[PDB]
């Protein structure tokens, strides 16, 4: 499971 | 933000896949395994996201990476709020991260038990019950001639 999903 | 990235020492461990290592520096700050860390949520509004740094290394695949632990605060709890916003707890929640997400590097403690310590009545400052007031204690001084029964307060009341 994450909780941090953005990219960049 | 995290763009100057080295890591700092020999690998420690390789998978022939990932590399890992102890330390790294990121801009001028150096960071070792077990230190604590800071992450700024997808809703930058939201309050950061605290992390222990689990491992550090570098993947053929994917690039500078370490394993975020994260800490939880008493909002994400059954409890609500707390009454201190550097108050944290353990969370089995866990997260491979890559090293520019790092915000900043922050210190986490340990708080052990403690005992219920001097339950002693204090002090801080004076009121002034006519006026409703908060003041720093007057500071009347006694006469060595009053010393042996001075009252501050009989003292300023005449
Ligand atoms: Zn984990």
């Amino acid at each position: 499971h994450r909780k941090v999903l953005r990219d960049n | 933000s995290k763009n100057r990235i080295s890591w700092v020492g020999d690998a420690v461990k390789t998978d022939g896949k990932k590399s890992y290592y102890k330390k790294v520096c990121i801009d001028s700050e150096t960071l070792e395994v077990g230190d604590c860390v800071s992450v700024i949520p997808d809703d930058s509004s939201k309050p950061l996201y605290l992390a222990r740094v689990t491992a550090l290394w570098e993947d053929s695949s994917n690039g500078q990476m370490f394993h975020a632990h994260w800490f939880c605060a008493g909002t994400d709890t059954v409890l609500g709020a707390t009454s201190d916003p550097l108050e944290l707890f353990l969370v089995d929640e866990c997260e491979d991260m890559q090293l520019s997400y790092i915000h900043s590097k922050v210190q986490v403690i340990y708080k052990a038990p403690s005992g219920a310590g001097s339950a002693t009545y204090f002090y801080q400052l004076w009121y002034d019950q006519d006026y409703a007031r908060f003041e720093s204690p007057p500071k009347t001084q006694p006469t060595e001639d009053n010393k042996y029964k001075f009252c501050a307060s009989c003292a300023r009341l005449a």
